This record gives structure tokens, C-alpha cells and sequence, in this order.
């Protein structure tokens, strides 16, 4: 898996 | 990399720690290696006519040929005169004009994209008009009606549809094409073997069958001629030059067999398929489709019509809803009991066709990208299940018991798009 | 008088109402009978796009007139 979802 | 089209809506693409594309989607509050803009990846265990397809259709959407062009094109028909409306919105653009952005608007976008392409196709590829013609009374696919010319202008229907068929192929529409597999393979340019006569003709293909294995002399004779029905008078064509005075025999039987397939086939529908290719070739260049093979083709130009319940199932977003609610299960019970027919038609509800894409739902697209099929809690018990066909979202209201939820769920469907 | 409103599936649904009756009540006639709310409902009566705020009587619909049912359920 890569970088989750985050900041925005 | 924008000469392979601009992200979706909503799409943001970052490098990772290594400069390893991967993407962004603002949509999901998620991330991702697949490139929206592109098939979805292939899990292993998939055969490769799928691994390959994915393959070919990156391939096939790079080159300068497939690119949208600057601006938009709008396309104003009326849903109950969508072909004949759609004819003149149609062959009044040029090829150029014609492949700019969609913007199609029934009368009183994204997304109406889909709903249009897969009407549109019911209507040109329906034996009513005498365009196609099923090829038996059996298999519902559909093949060129060689008694189209009786109407005159018929050479332009299909350039019209041609067009169509590629314009649908352009900008990544699916079409009701239920086509016979020789079809495909003229849209190849690939030479039809006396194989494509049982989707053809299931009838004179067990006979040119015989012909080549079995006894011939007293038993069968005949020319290098055949005889063509039109309108309840026939003519005699020649297969080659002076077929009619050519006698066939055991010693024959490989030239005949392989001038009648070559005649019944491709020849008897020369004009209506030169011109319906001359309106595919618009679009899509000749020397660019050849990518795929006749099963490639059908799925590109068609996707799947058979919807896979444990996938659709398996890729279903929910909001406001557990994947083990009673609404939800009862849901998935309903499209259970229902057959294919009864399950396109909620799909063609919701989506707004009835097509899928070879990667299954996972991959099923939206107005603007990716957008997967989603059940959200909103509306009222005595409410109506709504849709957004753009959005592929259906509203459906937390109804208290099954027998309640399965008829206002019908009646949505069964009086919306009424298939 | 009598009205006959027929869905786009061709299910013609009798009804009982007055020239007087609102559109707003004549949806609701539909509602008790067949599930639909009045909201969704959209009848059409010859090209026309009966409204709330008028009569039965307003789009001059006499008698075994009859309406076409639409649903407002997509986008």
C-alpha cells in the first residue's frame, strides 16, 4: 500500500 | 504525462520516496498505484486475454490518434426520437468536431454520455429499422441485413452508425453491440474462414461442412455460382470470373467452400460495411484498432454484458449503511432472485447502461473517473429508490421490511426505464 | 369526473377526482392507491407539465382525460 490518505 | 488525457475530478498525482507514480483520489479520502485515466490493475490468477487486454488498451489510448481535442461538441436529441435525432446532431460534424468532449442533452452531460450511447444503440441495432437483422431466431446477436438497400439512403445509416460505433469506442462508451464474431473480425481487416458461417448461418455451415471431409460426385452438384434472395426474386452471381460454367466436385470442394463463405459473408454486404467502416475509420484509425484480436474488439467496443453478482457485491461503497444491514442484504437478496434482464435494467437505472467494463466492477466508471457503484441511506420508507447516473449512487431509503423494499424498488425501475 | 393516468409502462390507473381538484391532490389519489409520493409524481396531460398551484380544471382536462405519469428518480 502506498502513502493512506491523509492530510488534505 | 497529459498526452494520455487529463486526470479525472477530484485526482491528484505524487511521487513516492522514490519516485514511483502513484495517485490521489480526493474522491475517497484513498490512494492508489492504478492511474484513473486507465484500466484497473489485474490481480494474479488472470488469464491473460485479460492481461493482455488491459495491455493493449493502454496502448491503444496513448497515441495522438485517440486524444480529445481542445473544447466540447454538444449532441441535442429527444429520447423517444433519439436515432433520427441523433443521425442529423451527428453526420452535420466532421470527424474533427466530432471528437472533441461530449456534451449531450435530452431534451426537456458526463454521464448522460453512457445512458446515450447505450439507448442509441438499441435503436441502430435493431432488426426493426432492417439495418441488422438477427441472424437466426435463436442467438439474439445481430449481423448486417443484406435488404437494407431497399430504402435508398441506407448506405448513410450506416456511416451514421459506424460513427457511432466508433465514437462510442473513442470516448470510452459502451455499446449494446451484440454482433456476430465475423463482424468483428472485418472491423480487423482479418480474413472470415468458413468457421464464422455457423454465427452466420448455423444452416449452410453444417453443409459446406460435408462438402470437405465427405463424398461429393452423385451425391451434390453445382458452379462456382450461387444465388442471392432479395425481395423474392434471385439472381446468380459468380464466385470468380465464369463461376456459373465451373462445375464443383470432390476435386473442387476447397475452392467453392472458400469463394461461398467469402461471398454469403463479406461480399453480399460490400456497400453497406465499406460505408460503415468509411464512418468507424472517422474516429478510429483503421491501423491503430488492429491492436486487438475479433474478442478484444467486441469487449472494447462493447464491454460486458453479463453482470457478475458476487462482484458487484464485492465492489459496492456503502454511506450510511454497514455491509450487514438489513436494507443492504435484502438488496443484494433482490438482484439474487433477479435474472440478468431484471438486473441490467437496475443497472441501467442507476448508471445509466447496462454495460461493464472486462476488469468487472472494480473498475466500473463514472461520469468523471472512477466511481464505484454506491448505496447510501437517504429518502423515506414510502419514498422511491433515486439515482444519480453520474455518480452511479443510489438513495435508497431504510425500508422496514423486505416485501416493502423489493416493490418501491421496482416500480423505480420497471416505470423509469421501462426495458 | 374519471381520470386515467398511464405510467410509462402503460399501467392506466383510475382514479376519482373533480375538475376543481389540485394537481397537489391528485398525486396524493395516486399516492393512497399506488406507493409513489406526491413529490417524485410528474403527470403530463398533452405535452403540458400540470402544476400544484392550479385546478383539475385550469388545463381544461375534461373527462377519461388522461394523464402520463414520470418519476423524478434520476439525475
Amino acid at each position: 500500500q502506498p502513502p493512506a490518505y491523509d492530510e488534505d | 504525462v497529459s498526452q494520455l488525457g487529463p486526470l479525472p475530478s477530484g485526482w491528484e498525482m505524487r511521487l513516492t520516496n522514490t519516485a514511483r507514480v502513484y495517485f490521489v483520489d480526493h474522491n475517497t479520502k484513498t490512494t492508489t498505484w492504478d492511474d484513473p485515466r486507465l484500466p484497473s490493475s489485474l490481480d494474479q490468477n488472470v488469464p491473460q486475454y485479460k492481461r493482455d487486454f488491459r495491455r493493449k488498451v493502454i496502448y491503444f489510448r496513448s497515441q495522438p490518434a485517440l486524444r480529445i481535442l481542445p473544447g466540447q461538441l454538444h449532441i441535442k436529441v429527444r429520447r423517444k426520437n433519439i436515432f433520427e435525432d441523433a443521425y442529423q446532431e451527428i453526420m452535420r460534424q466532421t470527424p474533427e468536431d466530432l471528437k472533441k468532449r461530449l456534451m449531450i442533452k435530452f431534451d426537456g452531460y458526463g454521464g448522460v454520455s453512457r445512458e446515450f450511447f447505450f439507448l442509441l444503440s438499441h435503436e441502430m441495432f435493431n432488426p426493426f429499422y432492417g439495418l441488422f437483422e438477427y441472424s437466426a431466431y435463436d442467438n439474439y446477436t445481430i449481423q448486417i441485413n443484406p435488404n437494407s438497400g431497399i430504402n435508398p439512403e441506407h448506405l448513410n445509416y450506416f456511416k451514421f452508425i459506424g460513427r457511432v460505433v466508433g465514437l462510442g469506442v473513442f470516448h470510452r462508451r459502451f455499446l449494446d453491440a451484440f454482433f456476430v464474431g465475423a463482424l468483428y473480425k472485418m472491423m480487423l481487416r482479418k480474413k472470415v474462414v468458413l468457421q464464422d458461417m455457423e454465427g452466420v448461418d448455423a444452416e449452410v455451415y453444417n453443409s459446406l461442412n460435408w462438402m470437405l471431409e465427405n463424398s461429393i460426385d452423385g451425391v451434390l452438384d453445382l458452379t462456382f455460382s450461387a444465388d442471392d434472395e432479395r425481395f423474392g426474386e434471385v439472381v446468380t452471381v459468380d464466385l470468380k470470373p465464369d463461376g456459373r460454367n465451373i462445375e464443383v466436385t470432390d476435386g473442387n470442394k476447397k475452392e467453392y467452400v472458400e469463394l461461398y463463405t467469402q461471398w454469403r459473408i463479406v461480399d453480399r454486404v460490400q456497400e453497406q460495411f465499406k460505408a460503415f467502416m468509411d464512418g468507424f475509420n472517422e474516429l478510429i484509425p483503421e491501423d491503430l484498432v488492429t491492436v486487438f484480436d475479433e474478442r478484444e474488439l467486441e469487449l472494447l467496443i462493447g464491454g460486458i454484458a453479463e453482470i457478475d453478482i458476487e462482484d458487484w457485491k464485492k465492489h459496492t461503497d456503502y454511506r450510511g449503511y454497514q455491509e450487514s444491514d438489513e436494507v443492504i442484504q435484502w438488496f443484494w437478496k433482490a438482484v439474487s432472485e433477479w435474472d440478468n434482464e431484471q438486473r441490467a435494467r437496475l443497472l441501467q437505472f442507476t448508471t445509466g447502461t447496462s454495460r461493464i467494463p472486462v476488469n468487472g466492477f472494480k473498475d466500473l466508471q463514472g461520469s468523471d473517473g472512477p466511481r464505484r457503484f454506491t448505496i447510501e441511506k437517504a429518502g423515506e420508507v414510502q419514498q422511491l429508490p433515486k439515482s444519480h447516473t453520474c455518480f452511479n449512487r443510489v438513495d435508497l431509503p431504510q425500508y422496514v421490511d423486505y416485501d416493502s423494499m423489493k416493490q418501491k424498488l421496482t416500480l423505480a425501475v420497471e416505470e423509469t426505464i421501462g426495458f | 369526473m374519471q381520470i386515467f393516468v398511464k405510467t410509462l409502462t402503460g399501467k392506466t390507473i383510475t382514479l376519482e377526482v373533480e375538475p376543481s381538484d389540485t394537481i397537489e391532490n391528485v398525486k396524493a389519489k395516486i399516492q393512497d392507491k399506488e406507493g409513489i409520493p406526491p413529490d417524485q409524481q410528474r403527470l403530463i396531460f398533452a405535452g403540458k407539465q400540470l402544476e400544484d398551484g392550479r385546478t383539475l380544471s385550469d388545463y381544461n382536462i375534461q373527462k377519461e382525460s388522461t394523464l402520463h405519469l414520470v418519476l423524478r428518480l434520476r439525475c
